[PDB]
């Protein structure tokens, strides 16, 4: 929709104004850690199966509330879906760690997320639960800092790409409260 | 908007998956485009008063009959009008150097010119005589790098092969 | 592009390939179905020209889409084949669908639920239930877009009402499956001068098909509903609630308050200490990062947070049902009408000064991570 | 920066409140203690959804005519709202923590919530044990001394924090009865 | 749906009447000026094209914030879009002339063009000012007072379908406001 | 503010007090020696939990019959209800060790024990030997001689709030006697 | 199959437009990769029997059981078939570091395998415990350059998360 390179064009769209060296070496500064976005990105669908499989079954073991019957994540065709609702919030943040700006999946995913939950009853607060172990995995992975699984990389900082993705896991969460 | 980007992201959530090690690839190419469009984008911004003055005219100068009453051009201020019309223009393709796809050109100068400029009579082979003299008039001394000089004319004639 | 004779393409049942084209197009419903009297008659293939056949293909499948004349030459593409035979308007609003001009203002503008049900409202002009989004989401989810097109003109749903001759429009039929599926149907397909595009967001049957209860409000099924079956009750009595509608429906007034979402707060007056009721129940949405030296560790004031209902109904139903044998021996009459409570002195630590102790008794009952 | 996160703390203009790179180590040298302050408060509100539903069973265990016909926990719009104000409290206390100060605490949450809870009807019996559950709560996710979660932590003593949170609670169960 | 000729017979079909010699002759009247209507409609659709790209130049001639980037005919697509949207309200209340009553636009064209207009974000004012510039120039054609055409007629008195159209183009203008 | 700390007791409800630190040193005045006595009431309670967890299971490997069936500490209603009297002890000693009085530990506590562990068939030679295994505890923990839990201290000499708690558990054998 | 030329020509082909300079700077990407990725298919066909015989018994190192009678493991040809059924993903893997995407893994090894290994009774988890046996034992001084092993691990993460 609007990546990291379109979103300097709407906000000179808006001036009338030609984009010039003002602010070109903030966007070439962008292009320098390009190598260091791409494989954060490869770093996160590498183990993205293991991801979600780890963060649902972590919000069950903290909170056994769902298993019971009348729960929401009861019987085997819910948790089925929520095995799926919680894989599509890591498909859509993977697309705006690539895209550079959370703009694909806020008209897209986050769109109408809240009032779709709170209609077919999903607990709201267990949601919170649910994509926080999603982001303090995801600053795990791309810091290299997970203990189970460390994959060899080209060694710098990285830190710059982990305020990017923690600032998309709470957007997802604040959508949602 | 129709980005290189924006082309794999929509084609990888149309199939409905992760983006895949083609996906990554895709972007790698632009740490080897943009060295060169994005310095195309500051000498065309640095000098988009003079390529406008001294081109825009050179419609006027091929086609001399439309300052006649009547027709398209009336007054002095349809001539300023002008200079607005093709200044929006420039402004697109120092647009889409930034971008690196044809992205913001389409939707915004190119969908619909067959509509607005057939029921207000602008005559779009005037249009293309002033895009035209810019495109030839690019060389590799004086202008920008000899990269850059393929990739900006080739936004041009894009220009060039829509509104024709 | 294949053949100058093409009745079902990709070979999805196994009597497709022996399957003639239909030589003449299908008959209406064999229902009574007192609306579609005063609806306009069906445009098929062979009753038409392809000035009006173009026009209610962009009328109903592209929703209202403006279409320009360089844009969408992919239907450009797929209608060039249409007038010469080469495939029926069946297949054509396959290629319609599968082409990028539908994707490209439906498919990456719209939400994930919304497609679903703006594909319904083009491919089978209707609205669907829960178990048919459900059965839908799956495809968008394994198999992607254009197996999910598929879903809706291999149906069997499609080649009963329209089949291979007749353009997609609202079909009133009369006898509906479910009597939602009629005013489900008239809510999402509103007359003229509409369109989908500004809406990104639609928001309102996007939470009627969301829970199989609470049907749509009334004003919003007598709005699109044809003439002389709305007036003599549309001049000025529900005309109101129409246009209050409108606003709302234009410019998605998200319906937490009044739809779905049903919390009787108590009244202003009950509290009044806690006051201002704009600011009653906000508290500090915090959030922590800590990683490197880029974090913003934000706090947020968040919103008027709601009690969700259904957590409530996760809590405080499924489980505590723990006030079970509460007899609990009643004995030793004199215990001062409390339980046993400890004196709980909890001292608040002695950070060496200005740092100080309070008190407070409470009962007390030992855990189930204690004793064995 | 505080003079920003109090001013959108009691809900005047802004929308939210962003702290920078450059300006969290400014907060972190303002207050005392920074660094383990911001890890006291990543601790409590990373679990904020798991403690007020413990903490309401914890009270409904205690006190079971809660949920009896004729109990305040019974019809559950009542019970939505109650595991809506525990997370209120918790979510005010998370700030006190994470100020420093007490004086949002009183002035924002706690000045007319004994005569609003004796306006709605509410216990102060059960109240009080809903606060008391979630001081222990919180003082053990803050020393890291939880039974099932034990979450990494740079190494070092947390007490002078742990004694923090319980004064501050202390001040929600004086403002109750 | 309704014309003029049976938009009497729903008159007459609320009082279960046969239409009779009292409002038949009020009928015959109508078909007296029939060839009054008749050239009427064909001096509209004449000068069709030249009409709409008039009326829309004039309104933006008047309010240049529409040009103006963030104005709402700013960009090429919406500057198509605004010759198509005013074509089609000479589209329908040339049906309407034709028809005789209001009643063809009212439920195809302004049957929801309140709200599709405001959830894109169109200025109300200044459609109105573009149709009001329809409006005077519809009367300016079957009047024959246009001053850069003139058309040759048959003399005589046209000034009751003046007031028709006229009637049309503030039906338009209510549902827009 | 000890006529405050009367008014948290005896009021036969829930309730809660704190003291801020202006009034504080008013109460470390009032009382004599009372940073040895405010470190003896947070020795004993940021302990208490395996106090009464360790005593009470001492209880019963010297006791066997307990975990007889038939027995009083046989079902998990009795067990958790024999905790919550081991708690319930070790609480109204230590406001008794605070105060410096045993007359809110007779008067709320043991006025009607032995009117109620008769009339309830609880074993009053085996509850003696759990409070004495608790005199044993506290004088350990008072006098920083536990041998797995040792506490930071500002050092000397309080063995003459060692003497005084054990006045005050075998104030409870007695009682129970 | 789906390549990176494949995405951006078929993007193209259902917009109904030319190839514009979005789709013609993807192709630039290929020219800074296949030289990283080409070397590792020589190094997977130059060693594809050695990685499957001390690679491939490691399943069964792992599970001993499948080795018991009536399971997925009876008699020695099995276990035949089996050595066939793993060299056939090692030769995806190769047939997907040439191509440049997951074009070749998707239809030919993933597209069906939760239908046949389901219904014949094989488990998957034994699959991926051969599979990533060969993942963690990538090293920059003995196999391959730095950069062809985190592309050849690329894909092989990929296959764990399709299977399971
Ligand atoms: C097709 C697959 C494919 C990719 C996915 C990328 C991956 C890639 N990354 C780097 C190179 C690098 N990549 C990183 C990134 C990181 N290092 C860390 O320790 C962090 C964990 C992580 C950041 C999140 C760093 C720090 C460098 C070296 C500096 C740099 O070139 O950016 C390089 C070499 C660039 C050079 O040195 O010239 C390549 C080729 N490239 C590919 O061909
Ligand atoms: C009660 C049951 C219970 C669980 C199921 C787990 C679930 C779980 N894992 C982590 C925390 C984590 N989880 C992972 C995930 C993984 N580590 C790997 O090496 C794999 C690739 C992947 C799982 C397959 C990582 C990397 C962390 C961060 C800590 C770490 O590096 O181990 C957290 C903390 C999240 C947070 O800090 O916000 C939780 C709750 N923990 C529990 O207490
Ligand atoms: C970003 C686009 C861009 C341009 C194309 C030029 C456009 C341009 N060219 C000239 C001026 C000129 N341009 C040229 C052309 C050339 N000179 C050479 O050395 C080459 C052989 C050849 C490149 C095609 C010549 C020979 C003149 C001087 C004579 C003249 O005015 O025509 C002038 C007037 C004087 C000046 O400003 O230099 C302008 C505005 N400027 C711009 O900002
Ligand atoms: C996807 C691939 C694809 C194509 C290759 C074209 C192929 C194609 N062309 C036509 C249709 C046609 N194609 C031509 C073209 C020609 N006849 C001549 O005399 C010239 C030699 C030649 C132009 C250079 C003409 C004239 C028609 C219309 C036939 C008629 O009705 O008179 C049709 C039928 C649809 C229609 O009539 O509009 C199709 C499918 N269209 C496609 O969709
Ligand atoms: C297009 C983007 C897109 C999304 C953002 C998600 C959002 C989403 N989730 C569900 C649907 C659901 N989502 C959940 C998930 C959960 N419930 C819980 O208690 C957990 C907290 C959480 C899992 C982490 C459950 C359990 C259902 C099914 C509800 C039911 O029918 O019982 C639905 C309805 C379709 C269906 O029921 O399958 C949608 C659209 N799905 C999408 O397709
Ligand atoms: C951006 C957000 C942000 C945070 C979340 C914190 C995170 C954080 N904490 C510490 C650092 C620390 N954090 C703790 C805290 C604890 N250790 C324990 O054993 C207890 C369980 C717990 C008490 C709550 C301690 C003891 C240190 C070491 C410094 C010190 O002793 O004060 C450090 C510096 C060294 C390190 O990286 O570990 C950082 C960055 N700071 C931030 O800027
Ligand atoms: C105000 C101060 C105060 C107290 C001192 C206690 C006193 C006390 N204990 C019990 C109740 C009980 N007390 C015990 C305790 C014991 N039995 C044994 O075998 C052990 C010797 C000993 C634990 C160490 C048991 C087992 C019961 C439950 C008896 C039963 O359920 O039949 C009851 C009955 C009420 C109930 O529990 O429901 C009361 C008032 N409670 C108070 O509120
Ligand atoms: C019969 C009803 C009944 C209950 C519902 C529970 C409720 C409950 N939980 C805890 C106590 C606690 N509750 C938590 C909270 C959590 N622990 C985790 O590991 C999760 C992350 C998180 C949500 C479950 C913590 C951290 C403690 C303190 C240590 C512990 O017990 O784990 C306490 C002790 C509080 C105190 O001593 O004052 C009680 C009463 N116990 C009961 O007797
Ligand atoms: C500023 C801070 C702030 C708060 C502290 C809460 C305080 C609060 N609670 C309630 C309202 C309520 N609060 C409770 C809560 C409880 N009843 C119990 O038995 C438990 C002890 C407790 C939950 C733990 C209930 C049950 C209601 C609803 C009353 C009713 O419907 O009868 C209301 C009335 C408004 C409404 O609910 O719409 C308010 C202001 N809200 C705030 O904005
Ligand atoms: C298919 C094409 C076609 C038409 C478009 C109509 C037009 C038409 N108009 C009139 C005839 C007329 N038409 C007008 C109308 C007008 N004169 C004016 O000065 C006004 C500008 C304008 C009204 C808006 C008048 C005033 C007459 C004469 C009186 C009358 O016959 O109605 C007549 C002759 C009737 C007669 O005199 O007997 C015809 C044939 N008929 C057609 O066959
Ligand atoms: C064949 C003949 C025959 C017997 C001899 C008794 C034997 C006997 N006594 C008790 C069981 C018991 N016995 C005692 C008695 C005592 N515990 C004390 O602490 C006192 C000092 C002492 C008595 C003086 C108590 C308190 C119980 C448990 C009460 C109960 O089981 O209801 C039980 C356990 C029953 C059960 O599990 O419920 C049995 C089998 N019963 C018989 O059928
Ligand atoms: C039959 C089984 C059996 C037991 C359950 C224990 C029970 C037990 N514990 C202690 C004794 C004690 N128990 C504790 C309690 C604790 N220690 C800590 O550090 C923790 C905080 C806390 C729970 C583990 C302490 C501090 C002492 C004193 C140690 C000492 O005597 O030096 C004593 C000696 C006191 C006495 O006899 O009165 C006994 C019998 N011993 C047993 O033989
Ligand atoms: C706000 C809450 C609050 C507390 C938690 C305590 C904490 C506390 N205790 C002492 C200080 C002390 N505490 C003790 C007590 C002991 N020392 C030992 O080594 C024995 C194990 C134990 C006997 C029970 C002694 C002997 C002193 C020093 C003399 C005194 O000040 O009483 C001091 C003064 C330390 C100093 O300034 O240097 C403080 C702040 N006081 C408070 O105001
Ligand atoms: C196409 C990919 C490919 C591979 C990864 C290897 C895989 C491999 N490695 C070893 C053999 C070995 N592999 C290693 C591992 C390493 N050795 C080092 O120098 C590094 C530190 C570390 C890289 C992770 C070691 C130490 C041995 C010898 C000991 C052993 O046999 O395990 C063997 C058996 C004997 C041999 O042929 O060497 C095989 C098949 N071969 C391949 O064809």
């Amino acid at each position: 929709m609007l990546d990291a390179f379109s979103r300097v064009v709407v906000n000179s769209d808006a001036k009338a104004a030609y984009v010039g060296g003002s602010d070109l070496q903030a966007l070439k500064s962008f292009i320098a850690d390009g190598n260091k976005r791409l494989d954060a990105v490869n770093s996160i669908v590498s183990n993205a199966s293991c991801m979600v499989s780890d963060a649902v079954s972590g919000m069950i073991c903290e909170n056994p509330g769902l298993i019971s019957p009348g729960g929401n994540c009861y019987t085997n065709r819910r948790m089925a879906a929520c095995l799926r609702d919680g894989e599509i919030i890591l498909r859509y943040v993977s697309y705006a760690l690539l895209a550079g700006d959370a703009s694909v999946l806020e008209d897209r995913c986050l769109n109408g997320l809240k009032e779709t939950y709170i209609a077919l009853g999903v607990p709201t607060n267990s949601s919170i639960r649910a994509v926080s172990i999603m982001k303090a995995q995801a600053v795990a992975f791309i810091t290299n800092t997970a203990t189970e699984r460390k994959m060899s990389f080209a060694a710098g900082d990285c830190t710059s790409l982990a305020s990017e993705v923690a600032s998309y896991f709470d957007r997802v969460g604040a959508a949602i409260s | 908007m129709k980005s290189v980007i924006t082309t794999v992201v929509s084609a990888a959530d149309a199939a409905g998956r992760f983006p895949s090690n083609s996906d990554l690839e895709s972007i790698q190419g632009n740490i080897q485009r943009s060295a060169a469009r994005l310095e195309a984008a500051e000498k065309l911004a640095g000098n988009h008063e003079a390529v406008v003055k001294e081109a825009g005219d050179a419609c006027f100068a091929k086609y001399a009959y439309l300052k006649n009453p009547g027709e398209a051009g009336e007054n002095q201020e349809k001539i300023n009008k002008c200079y607005r019309d093709v200044d929006h223009y420039m402004r697109l393709v120092n647009y889409c150097l930034v971008v690196g796809g044809t992205g913001p050109l389409d939707e915004w100068g190119i969908a619909g010119a067959r509509e607005v400029y057939r029921t207000l009579n602008l005559p779009t082979s005037a249009y293309v005589a002033s895009i035209a003299y810019t495109r030839d008039r690019l060389c590799v001394p004086r202008d920008m790098s000899a990269q850059a000089g393929v990739e900006f004319s080739a936004y041009l004639d894009y220009l060039i092969n829509a509104l024709s | 592009l294949t053949l100058p004779g093409t009745a079902e393409t990709n070979l999805a049942v196994p009597s497709n390939a022996v399957r003639k084209v239909q030589p003449y197009p299908i008959a209406k419903p064999p229902s009574y179905s007192s609306v579609d009297s005063l609806r306009p008659a069906r445009v098929s293939r062979m009753d038409a020209d392809w000035a009006t056949i173009y026009e209610q293909v962009r009328r109903q499948v592209m929703g209202n889409a403006y279409v320009m004349e360089g844009e969408a030459p992919d239907i450009d593409v797929a209608f060039s084949q249409l007038k010469g035979g080469n495939l029926t308007v069946r297949e054509f609003v396959r290629a319609v669908g599968k082409s990028a001009s539908y994707r490209t203002r439906f498919m990456e503008a719209k939400s994930s639920y919304n497609f679903v049900l703006l594909n319904f409202k083009h491919f089978l002009g209707r609205a669907p239930t829960q178990e048919e989004v459900s059965t839908h989401i799956q495809i968008l989810a394994t198999s992607g877009l254009e197996a999910e097109i598929d879903s809706y003109i291999d149906s069997d749903e499609y080649k009963a009402l329209f089949g291979d001759h007749v353009v997609p429009y609202v079909v009133y039929r009369g006898t509906y499956l479910s009597s939602e599926r009629f005013n489900r149907m008239v809510k999402a397909n509103p007359g003229g001068a509409t369109s989908d595009k500004a809406k990104s967001n639609l928001n309102m049957i996007a939470t009627v098909a969301a829970d199989l209860p609470t049907d749509a409000i009334d004003v919003m099924r007598g709005l699109p509903s044809p003439i002389t079956s709305e007036t003599l009750a549309f001049g000025t009595a529900y005309y109101w609630a129409k246009v209050e509608k409108e606003a709302s429906e234009g410019r998605s007034a998200s319906p937490i308050g009044e739809k779905i979402g049903k919390f009787d707060h108590a009244p202003i007056s009950t509290y009044t200490s806690l006051c201002s009721y704009d600011k009653v129940n906000k508290a500090p949405q915090i959030s922590v990062t800590n990683v490197g030296s880029d974090e913003h560790s934000y706090v947020s004031v968040t919103s008027k947070y709601i009690a969700p209902d259904m957590a409530a109904a996760a809590q405080m139903l499924a489980d505590c049902q723990k006030y079970k044998a509460g007899g609990n021996a009643p004995t030793g009459k004199w215990m001062k009408y409390y339980p046993g409570t400890t004196v709980n002195m909890a001292p608040y630590i002695s950070l060496n000064d200005t740092g100080s102790d309070s008190s407070r008794t409470v009962s007390v009952t030992l855990d189930k991570v204690k004793i064995s």
